[PDB]
């Protein structure tokens, strides 16, 4: 019979800062040997500094986003408070939890920033499940990203002889860099590369391009 | 509502300890055109009385005898709607429980049905018992046959009963005249004399109807059949 | 006690009980409305008193459609309209599209008639207090009005009208043509009688609705407002100033 | 003699009854006139009925008592005739209140007309009715009207123009039932040094009358105890067969 | 005993309330009256209008329940009107089921049931209509069934409803001696006579409303006003 | 009499008609605090009173957030506006998820109004005795509805539930011409003395109890809570 | 206002208001307001009679007008 | 005669008899302050045969949310199960503290079900008789609520309910201040508690409990109840 299972993933990388974090993705949305789309990211803004992305299909990438909207404005109206980032980071597992039943899935991420004035993000398999991260990157093209990114970002592996701390502007410059080398190593890669920048004063979008052949 | 309304019963223990809507369906009873069963041993007969109060009337329509089985029969006095409701529950009930066996049904069998259904009625509300009783009238080899059943919700054999308007001066009449060794031809004399005593407004052979349990169970007279017999002993 | 106010699913010494009556009574003494059917097709109007300033209409009024051919007026109270309305418009379409025709006239009363004689046979659910007036035209049969009552009656009429002024208009409109004219021309005359009706409800101010389904509106259910009602009113006002 | 819930009872019967006789020329300047009936109901043996007498010394003004149901008679027309006669009386002396007792038997529950003798007495409801919305006007004459529940009587005897003030008893504070028992405290031997407030909040709420009767048992167990004084004892005691009584 | 909110079983022996529906099942002045020959079974009926601000081309009070079956109903018009969609439902699934015709009797009966458990209820009541079954069967030939809503049904030489139904069985006794002696038409002739003497007015050509069924047809069929006409022409002859 | 017949009947009918338990729960209207509900058609204000049962309390809300674009003032008892208030809220929720339109106030007031009225049309449902001014901000603009238990939907220019409603009417009839399509200051100022009018008039003006809630073209949901208001005064 | 021409009057009456609020009032019912509201004003002191003694007047029963608080927080 | 009934008055009847039922039991108190909340009761003795050892009537619904109960007393025992169980849900769902505010609505939804009419679903035919005086701390301070047997909630500083509670309020409201000290005030009410007594001061018919940041949620011992009232 019909698929209950299709792939549609990008891939995307989330950057932890201490007070800032900042998540990227390309655009380019593919599964196999077509093209899906040209356009449009795995990554949004939720709002008030949380930064949302889920990767594995776009049927249930809309839905879970907008599914989640109501329940903190529902929450809102219950009294006076809002859910914090760990908040959410429950409310995600119990819906996937339920899902274990449903055949479709996606692989999600939450950033945002603490009021302990520094990022957080957690990171859920595809069945619930949460971890502690300090840098992820998701998607297809992260297994062979993430090593080198650990690396170069981190200097918290024992193969380097030295640390060195984040700044922002040096966090921007490297995300471009394995970007636009990420591009000709992959098909899921490609064409834009779309950037959430979070701070303390707002949330801000870059965008740059990139190569395609 | 769909659902709601009158959960107990109309009827209720009173410091009588009587049973005040059981005691008017006596009444509801008593009201009945004459009606008469004689046990003829190897036969049995009921009888009663239409009365007819119409000219306009057709064919000889509905009936106050309605075959049950091929084998049990049933004759009433109470209130008409009431008996072909009886009968038509009754006779679904009977076909079902013995088409499942093979056997032919069982007399006692058949009344405890209808007394239950009639005393689900006095348990539950919203609804109120049916006002009739019913003379079951069988034929099945050598077992006793002539049986009654109340409104009440009870049972009893007999050898001979009456009902209908001036059940207990009838009754007096039966008692003596009604003895020992009869005949089935025999039977059906008596009966007429006993629903005329009873009452007559006329008798022909259309304010009759005379039923027979004999040969084979439940066999229906024809009209003439009655009519040599009151020419027998009018 | 009267023991059948308590009931309504009973006979009584009267026949029906005397919450039937009274939701007659109830839709007299209401405000008033009249439907003219010609042979064009038919014309309803409709008087609304004025309240107060503070208030306006933008969803409560007094003409209500029904699905998008039908025209629907009443007399009674306005929340019950409204909620046999929404339903009716409901059933009626799960029939539009499910035998694929479009409802009659007819067809639709019948499933309403049905409706309110069985609220009449049990104590449950208390009864509307409202009177609809329902008719078009049919492309095919012509035009063809009805009005139920909450009676459980309802016929076929040429003119039918409810309201206080019951009688009373009737008696006009009996007066008249059967054909009369035209509708257009109809729109002009239903706009007398009610000009000439409210010096007998005179006590405050009221406005004047028009609405029709004509030959011109190819069947369809429209308002008449515009310079096309304002016209109606001018040539009432000339004629006479009551 | 239980004023302390029937405090309000008293503020408003003054103010219809006494005052138009006391100062009359001031209620023409103004161009007011007084009501003619007040109505009371609530249980008697209160002070719903003693309310009537304690007004009655004060005001000074013939208090005539006629009891509705003696006036019911054996043979019609005779009690027409009654209603009449009081009324002749009433005018030619000017000021005098009409105190009638448990009117209800020829007072309202009633509308039905007729069904064997609930019209004779129907007819003297309606007789009573005529009189008062009639030619005669008012004169100083007041009337004081005695009903169980209100609910009972008939819309033509509480409508205006003659029925206009209804008075009322009601559940009474606190504070009220300490004055009731300050009045009993007078003529019965105490001790103060404990207060009687204290056990009175956590005993029932009731009316007047329940207040000065467990009072009433109180003195009693002192009689047999062979003490003179009261004592704090004696009061826990009258609760348990109080709370008992009501309920039979 | 307490009708106030419940029937019950009462030494009256009837009800107070099934004795209002046979009293008031009428509230206007129409009358019927129904005859049967082995030719025609006849209904005759009414036409009568308040105003005329109403049409009277939909108006009718003879009811075509099928083809075969025809039905006058006899009630408050609320009940009549409901009962018939019931009926409707019921036959069209006897046929559906059986695959064979339902009889006339067969329906009266079966409606007689459905009358029988509402006066069971107290918590609701049977419709208040008296219906009257015409019809030709091929199994006994032409059928006339009268139903009441006490539960009752039966089958007459010919009936008459309306509030005079006495009034008019006095007539129908004299006629129905010799009936058999009446062909077609003859049939219809004597069935206007005996409403015109009761109700006591000389028809005229829109105030009646004769409903025939024919047999050696499966129709029901109210007549055209040449016919209607033709009838009364020849009882003015025999004047 | 029988007046409690007509409270046993919810299915009630008297000889003229009237149906008590609308006139029950009028009453209960009339007994709660006191609401204006004014709008110029492209602002919208309501003062709104908030009360306190005792010295050493503090007043109680009566202005509550349905959304971020439509709300309400509740006049009559709190516990029964609390489940309303949900149903309300669902309606909202699905109406984003499924159509993402926030659907005109106009269409969903009469949608709740169906689903009360029809079990007063049968057995069960006592009256639910709190009246509404709802205010929200539409497509077309602002309008404003008078919600009531007797489920009659009107769409008024202003209005005003609490004793002595009539005064309050009386002065915004007066000073109606005079809203016009501007100025937020002149409404509240109005409303200040509108509301003067509602309560029996010797309890002073008090900041604490007063309560402004404002809606309008680039506005959504705002109130001012106590001391609040004294920037707008 | 016919009423109220004997009664002493503080100038400004507002009359439309109260026949509203007013309900079910027979013709001596409305009158009975009118002479119980002077009597109101007798107990103030008051020499005038004035719009506030008029609404508490009919608010008292005499055709089932009551009134009760307590239905708020 | 239903009590499905609106009434004339559109006050409905058993709401008000419920007040009654609560005149007659005993009284508890509550002061908040500044910092800490504040809760005594009288739970009573009568007998020497019994063991009020045994009862309680302050419960702790969590380790930063109390309440106190007053009025039918097992009613009180129904409505806590529920109201425990969906404060322990939250942290299981975000594992996180709710507000004492929060709590208390959720409560009152749960008030609302008598009947078996069409404006409650039923499960009961009347409501709960009692009335709570719920406290709690959190970011919003300590703070404490009148729970209204009406089904409603309104916040409060200071508050007594009970037989007494018309003089207590009164006799509480001199003694109140906006700043008063935690200890100071542990000592005021207990002499507004001495005052409504006939019975005997002992530690073994009254109850303190308070509620402060650096220690939680403490009832407070035999041993400490002496000391109480040595000071006064």
């Amino acid at each position: 019979r019909f698929s209950p299972y299709v792939f549609n993933g990008g891939t995307i990388l989330a950057i932890a800062g201490e007070d800032f974090a900042i998540v990227a993705s390309d655009t380019r949305l593919s599964e196999g040997f077509s093209i899906h789309t040209r356009d449009s990211p795995k990554c949004y803004k939720l709002t008030d500094k949380t930064v949302i992305g889920c990767s594995g299909f776009h049927g249930d990438c809309l839905t879970l986003t907008k599914i989640i909207e109501a329940r903190l404005k529902m929450y809102k109206h219950s009294n006076n408070k809002a859910m914090t980032t760990g908040a959410i980071a429950a409310m995600l597992s119990t819906i996937l939890y339920s899902r274990r039943f449903f055949p479709y899935y996606v692989y999600n991420i939450i950033g945002g920033l603490d009021e302990e004035g520094k990022g957080a993000v957690y990171s859920f398999d595809p069945v619930g499940s949460y971890q502690r991260d300090s840098f992820k990157a998701g998607g297809s093209a992260s297994a062979m990203l993430q090593p080198l990114l650990d690396n170069q970002v981190g200097f918290k592996n024992m193969q380097n002889v030295e640390h060195v701390p984040l700044s922002l502007d040096r966090a921007m410059r490297l995300v471009k860099d394995v970007f636009i080398s990420a591009a000709e190593r992959d098909v899921y890669t490609g064409d834009a590369l779309r950037i959430c920048i979070v701070t303390k004063e707002g949330i801000r979008e870059e965008t740059v391009s990139l190569r395609k052949d | 509502m769909a659902e709601r309304g009158y959960s107990f019963s109309l009827t209720t223990f009173s410091p009588s300890g009587k049973l005040v809507q059981i005691e008017y369906a006596l009444a509801a009873v008593a009201g009945g055109a004459p009606s008469v069963g004689i046990k003829a041993a190897n036969g049995v007969v009921l009888a009663t009385e239409k009365k007819q109060k119409s000219i306009l009337y057709d064919e000889r329509s509905v009936h106050k005898v309605e075959p049950i089985t091929k084998h049990i029969g049933l004759v009433y006095s109470g209130m008409g709607p009431d008996y072909r409701v009886l009968v038509h529950r009754a006779r679904k009930l009977a076909q079902q429980y013995y088409l499942v066996y093979q056997e032919p049904i069982p007399t006692a069998q058949l009344v405890q049905r209808v007394a239950s259904v009639m005393q689900e009625y006095t348990q539950s509300g919203g609804v109120r018992p049916f006002g009739v009783s019913l003379l079951i009238c069988g034929w099945n080899e050598g077992r006793p046959y002539l049986f009654q059943s109340d409104p009440s919700g009870a049972y009893f054999a007999w050898k001979a009963t009456a009902m209908g308007k001036n059940y207990v001066n009838g009754k007096t009449f039966l008692e003596k005249r009604y003895n020992e060794d009869l005949e089935l031809e025999d039977a059906i004399h008596t009966a007429i004399l006993t629903l005329k005593e009873s009452f007559e407004g006329q008798m022909t052979e259309d304010n009759i109807e005379v039923g027979i349990c004999n040969e084979a169970g439940f066999r229906r007279l024809t009209p003439t059949e009655v009519k040599d017999y009151l020419a027998a002993i009018a | 006690g009267t023991g059948y106010d308590l009931s309504a699913s009973t006979f009584s010494p009267d026949g029906r009980v005397f919450q039937v009556e009274y939701a007659m009574k109830a839709v007299e003494n209401s405000s008033t409305a009249i439907g003219i059917r010609c042979k064009d097709g038919v014309v309803f109007g409709v008087e609304k008193l004025v309240l107060s300033k503070l208030y306006e209409e933008g969803s409560n009024k007094r003409l209500f459609n029904v699905d998008r051919h039908v025209g629907m007026a009443v007399a009674g109270l306005l929340a019950d309209a409204r909620s046999l309305a929404d339903i009716a418009r409901e059933e009626a379409s799960n029939f539009r599209s499910n035998f694929g025709y479009n409802i009659p006239l007819k067809h639709l009363a019948d499933r309403v008639a049905m409706y309110v004689h069985a609220y009449t046979l049990y104590s449950a659910v208390r009864p509307f207090g409202c009177s609809f007036m329902l008719g078009s035209y049919s492309v095919n049969d012509g035009a063809q009005l009805y009005m139920i009552d909450p009676s459980g009656v309802s016929y076929g009429y040429w003119g039918c009208a409810i309201g206080k002024a019951r009688q009373a208009a009737k008696t006009e409109i009996e007066k008249l043509q059967m054909k009369e004219m035209t509708c257009r021309d109809i729109v002009k005359e239903v706009a007398k009688i009610i000009y000439i009706v409210h010096d007998e409800v005179k006590d405050k101010a009221f406005e004047l609705e028009l609405s029709w389904v004509g030959e011109l509106t190819n069947g369809r259910h429209e308002i008449v407002p515009k310079d096309i009602r304002e016209e109606a009113e001018k040539y009432a006002k000339e004629s006479l100033k009551e | 003699s239980d004023v302390g819930g029937c405090k309000e009872q008293i503020e408003k019967l003054r103010e219809v009854v006494e005052t138009p006789l006391l100062h009359p020329e001031r209620f023409v300047n103004l161009g007011i006139e007084p009501p003619k009936g007040v109505l009371l109901f609530g249980p008697p043996g209160t002070g719903k009925t003693l309310c009537a007498r304690a007004v009655a010394n004060r005001t000074d003004a013939c208090f005539i008592r006629v009891i509705g149901s003696e006036l019911v008679q054996k043979y019609v027309g005779e009690g027409a005739r009654m209603v009449r006669e009081l009324f002749e009386m009433a005018r030619t002396k000017k000021a005098c209140l009409i105190f009638f007792d448990e009117i209800d038997a020829i007072g309202g529950a009633r509308f039905d007309d007729g069904a064997g003798g609930d019209n004779e007495v129907q007819r003297t409801m309606l007789e009573l009715i005529n009189q008062l919305d009639g030619f005669d006007p008012r004169g100083n004459i007041k009337v004081l009207m005695a009903t169980n529940r209100p609910d009972t009587l008939d819309p033509a005897l509480m409508r205006p123009g003659r029925l206009d003030r209804k008075i009322e008893f009601s559940l009474p504070d606190l504070e009220g039932r300490t004055h009731i028992f300050k009045i009993h405290a007078r003529s019965m031997s105490v001790e103060r040094d404990i207060r009687f407030e204290l056990l009175a909040r956590l005993c029932p709420n009731s009316t007047g009358a329940e207040i000065r009767s467990v009072c009433t048992e109180a003195g009693m167990f002192a009689i047999r105890a062979r003490r003179k004084i009261a004592t704090e004892k004696d009061f826990l005691e009258a609760v348990n067969k109080v709370i008992k009584s009501y309920a039979k | 005993g307490f009708d106030r909110h419940i029937t019950i079983f009462s030494p009256e022996g009837r009800l107070y309330q099934v004795e209002y529906a046979f009293k008031a099942i009428n509230q206007g002045g129409l009358t019927s009256v129904a005859v049967r020959g082995k030719d025609c079974a006849v209904i005759v009926t009414q036409k009568k209008v308040p105003d005329k601000l109403l049409d009277s081309s939909t108006v009718t009070h003879l009811f075509k329940i099928t083809e075969n079956i025809g039905c006058v109903m006899t009630g408050m018009t609320a009940d009549s009107r409901s009962q018939v969609q019931r009926a409707r439902y019921e036959a069209a699934n006897w046929k559906y089921k059986y695959g064979y015709e339902i009889p006339v009797d067969m329906l009266c009966k079966r409606i007689a049931d459905i009358s029988q458990v509402y006066t069971q209820n107290a918590e609701m009541r049977p419709l208040g209509c008296c219906m009257i079954l015409i019809g030709i069967d091929e199994e006994q030939g032409p059928q006339v069934y009268k139903c009441d809503p006490a539960g009752y049904y039966c089958g007459f030489k010919a009936t008459a409803a309306g509030v005079k139904q006495t009034e008019s069985t006095s007539f129908l006794e004299k006629k129905v001696k010799k009936k058999f002696d009446w062909t077609f038409e003859q049939t219809v002739e004597t069935a206007i006579t005996c409403l015109s003497t009761v109700l006591s007015i000389d028809f005229k050509p829109s105030e009646i409303e004769v409903g025939v069924v024919t047999v050696e047809n499966p129709k029901f069929r109210i007549l055209t006003e040449a016919e209607i006409d033709a009838h009364l022409v020849a009882l003015a002859e025999r004047d | 009499m029988f007046r409690n017949q007509y409270d046993n009947d919810v299915t009630v009918w008297s000889p003229q008609g009237r149906i008590h338990q609308i006139e029950y729960a009028m009453e209960a209207v009339k007994q709660g605090s006191a609401t204006v509900g004014l709008k110029s058609k492209t602002h919208a204000v309501l003062v709104a009173l908030k009360r306190a049962q005792s010295e050493l309390a503090a007043h109680q809300k009566k202005i509550l957030h349905v959304d971020n674009h439509i709300g309400i003032s509740i006049a009559g008892l709190t516990a029964d506006a609390r489940l309303l208030c949900n149903f309300m809220r669902q309606e909202c929720l699905d109406s984003r998820f499924v159509f993402d339109r926030p659907l005109p106030v106009s269409r969903l007031v009469s949608l709740i109004g169906s689903k009360t009225q029809i079990p007063t049309q049968r057995y069960g449902r006592r009256p639910y005795g709190v009246g509404l001014l709802i205010a929200g901000y539409d497509d077309m603009g602002p309008h404003i509805f008078q919600t009531c238990p007797s489920a009659n939907y009107f769409d008024c220019r202003a209005m005003s539930i609490g004793a002595r409603s009539q005064s309050a009417r009386t002065y915004l009839e007066r000073h109606m011409s005079e809203f016009m399509e501007c100025n937020l200051n002149e409404l509240v100022k109005h409303g200040l003395r509108a509301l003067r009018e509602t309560l029996p008039a010797e309890q002073d003006l008090t900041t604490k109890n007063v309560s402004i809630g404002i809606v309008g073209k680039d506005l959504e949901f705002t109130i001012y809570d106590d001391d609040d208001v004294s920037p707008f005064l | 206002q016919i009423h109220s021409r004997k009664m002493n009057v503080s100038p400004d009456v507002n009359y439309e208001e109260l026949a509203r609020c007013t309900d079910d009032f027979n013709g001596a019912q409305c009158k009975a307001v009118c002479v119980e509201a002077g009597m109101i004003a007798l107990r103030r002191g008051a020499t005038e009679l004035t719009h506030e003694d008029y609404m508490e007047g009919i608010l008292e029963v005499q055709a089932k007008k009551k009134a009760n608080l307590q239905y708020y927080a | 005669r239903g009590v499905n009934t609106f009434s004339p008055e559109g006050r409905l009847f058993q709401v008000e008899y419920a007040i009654e039922a609560i005149k007659l039991g005993s009284t508890a108190i509550g002061i908040q302050t500044s910092e800490g909340v504040c809760l005594a009761v009288e739970k009573r003795i009568t007998s020497p045969l019994m063991e009020p050892s045994s009862i309680e009537k302050i419960v702790e619904i969590d380790a930063h949310i109390g309440c106190a109960m007053s009025g039918l007393i097992a009613d009180a025992k129904t409505l806590i199960d529920k109201a425990r169980v969906e404060t322990q849900n939250h942290w299981f769902t975000y594992n996180e503290t709710m507000t004492v505010e929060s709590v208390t609505q959720a409560v009152s939804n749960l008030a609302l079900q008598f009947g078996e009419e069409d404006a409650d679903p039923g499960a009961m035919s009347r409501p709960f008789g009692v009335a709570l005086l719920f406290g709690g701390v959190d970011e919003k301070g300590p703070q404490l609520f009148h729970m209204d047997p009406s089904g409603t909630f309104v916040q409060c500083d200071a508050r007594a309910i009970g037989s007494a509670s018309e003089g207590a309020q009164s006799s509480l409201q001199e003694v109140y201040h906006k700043s008063m000290t935690l200890k100071e005030a542990i000592k005021s009410s207990l002499i507004i508690l001495k005052q409504v007594m006939e019975e005997k001061l002992n530690a073994t018919n009254i109850e303190l409990a308070t509620v402060q940041p650096g220690q939680n949620f403490h009832m407070f011992t035999k041993e400490e109840l002496e000391e109480v009232i040595k000071d006064i």
